[PDB]
């Protein structure tokens, strides 16, 4: 899936960026008002001249959208400060808008529809958003025609980067908040790509089901990080190991052992 | 509805004194997007810190990665300090290392 997000904060700050899921591929420069390509392959198979076309509606619609929101704020009952977020793309296509961090309106086929729970405010917003049917037809074609064609070229162009395999490294430490009489064993796993990973504390071949995996967290170099912790009684921390499995290791698990100066 | 930031601090590589490394502070699940995040060395603010472009998750809450290159010594303590409208006072999360 590819999508574009828009973050607009009113008190007048504006951010537009494009994404392959977690991976940022495009940014919008306000000062130049240009589309910045974050990777060589971010251009996909879109000709250099076809890229200035896309920039045009991005030109006009980004600042017509930003401008449009503030004149209507009164009748729409938007009260300062507030934030609008938009996400749109394809996988199937979608375009959704939030007001103050909650679902507000969305684009379905050919028109903007209000979320029922969002109330009459969202209804009044849709009226404005739907006042020109042609502008809605352009939105439709961007999502069901332009976005699907783009994402194919993007994935092909980036295939090398996207299917690369980067091996994890791991290490053990003491965790900060064990209960009385207990230890917290921490197994850190870092530098892996792509995201799916397996990590467990073990006693020999027995997985320790007390193993608590944290969130998978990003690194600036585009790889991932994870902490897995185990609470154990201090008497029972012998013979424990942390075992890491990842696509990139081709069956050769990383295995680290709780001991040495750790005990 | 306002959402308070989750704050997670980690290094790119195992800590080894005298070896260059990257300290990370991942702040997520917050709303509104206005936020202030500092990386601290011995309670003092670290001057050159980078961050990712602001983004948001499916549930519309925002997230940012802050990071800097650093070389730890045995005497140094690092932390991430976060201020947000949801917070009575700046919240400080230490980098835990042995
Ligand atoms: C970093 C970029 C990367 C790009 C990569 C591209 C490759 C893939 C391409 C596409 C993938 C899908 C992207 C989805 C984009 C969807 C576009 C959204 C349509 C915006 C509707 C404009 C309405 C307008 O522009 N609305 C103007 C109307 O001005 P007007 O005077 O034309 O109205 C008169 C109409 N009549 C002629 C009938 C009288 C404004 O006054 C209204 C309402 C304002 C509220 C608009 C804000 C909400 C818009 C939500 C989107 C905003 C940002 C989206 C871009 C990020």
């Amino acid at each position: 899936s590819f999508h574009v997000i828009w973050i607009a904060s009113f008190y007048k700050q504006n951010l537009v960026s494009g994404w392959l899921s977690d991976l940022q591929t495009h940014t919008w420069d306000s000062n130049s008002s240009t589309i910045v390509f974050l990777w060589p392959w971010s251009r996909g198979n879109f000709s250099n001249e076809e890229w200035k076309e896309l920039e045009t509606l991005f030109r006009i619609r980004t600042i017509r959208s930003f401008e449009g929101i503030r004149r209507y704020a009164h009748e729409l009952q938007f009260e300062y400060p507030f934030e609008i977020q938009v996400t749109g793309g394809c996988e199937g296509s979608f375009l959704q808008l939030a007001y103050q961090g909650s679902d507000f309106v969305s684009f379905q086929n050919n028109s903007w529809l209000p979320y029922p729970v969002a109330g009459n405010m969202a209804k009044h917003f849709c009226k404005v958003l739907n006042q020109n049917q042609h502008e809605n037809d352009i939105t439709h074609n961007l999502l069901s025609d332009t976005c699907p064609r783009f994402i194919l070229g993007l994935l092909d162009a980036g295939k090398a980067h996207l299917q690369r395999q980067v091996k994890p490294e791991a290490w053990l430490s003491h965790g900060p908040s064990p209960g009385p009489g207990h230890l917290q064993l921490v197994c850190h796993v870092s530098g892996f790509y792509p995201k799916p990973v397996w990590v467990m504390w073990m006693r020999g071949e027995q997985e320790q089901q007390g193993t608590q995996r944290g969130d998978i967290l990003p690194s600036a170099d585009g790889t991932w990080y994870l902490r897995a912790t185990l609470e154990v009684a201090a008497g029972e921390a012998a013979d424990l190991s942390c075992r890491v499995k990842h696509s990139s290791l081709e069956g050769q698990d990383i295995v680290l052992y709780w001991e040495g100066s750790l005990v | 509805i306002q959402r308070t930031p989750k704050i997670q601090v980690y290094s790119r590589h195992p800590a080894e004194n005298g070896k260059s490394n990257f300290l990370n502070c991942y702040v997520s699940g917050f709303h509104p997007s206005d936020i202030e995040v500092d990386l601290l060395k011995n309670g003092e603010r670290i001057e050159k810190v980078e961050h990712s472009d602001l983004s948001f998750s499916k549930d519309w809450s925002f997230y940012l990665l802050y990071y800097t290159e650093f070389t730890p010594t045995e005497k140094d303590e690092y932390a991430c300090r976060v201020n947000h409208v949801t917070l009575s006072q700046p919240k400080i999360v230490k980098w835990d290392r042995d």
